[PDB]
């Protein structure tokens, strides 16, 4: 999961994706 | 009555987002996730 990957998920995705060791100021800045 | 006033008009593009202000079987995304309603209008939802 690099920074590319990211932009082709969607938030919700990406939240789920990393919803327990990030904390959704971290996630949407990335 | 934005709605109807641009499907007099046949601009149904922004008609259709009219009645997404309202109604959308699509259902709702706030703050990035998916809402479990599909009504915009709360007297709608609760019979009020």
């Amino acid at each position: 999961l690099l920074l590319t990957n990211i932009s082709f998920m969607s938030f919700s995705e990406f939240r789920h994706r990393t919803s327990g060791t990030l904390t959704w100021r971290e996630t949407d800045f990335l | 009555m934005v709605f109807q006033r641009l499907l007099q008009e046949q601009n149904f593009t922004e008609s259709t987002r009219w009645l997404r202000y309202i109604w959308n079987p699509a259902g709702y995304s706030v703050q990035g996730e998916m809402q479990d309603y599909y009504w915009n209008v709360r007297p709608l939802e609760e019979d009020t």
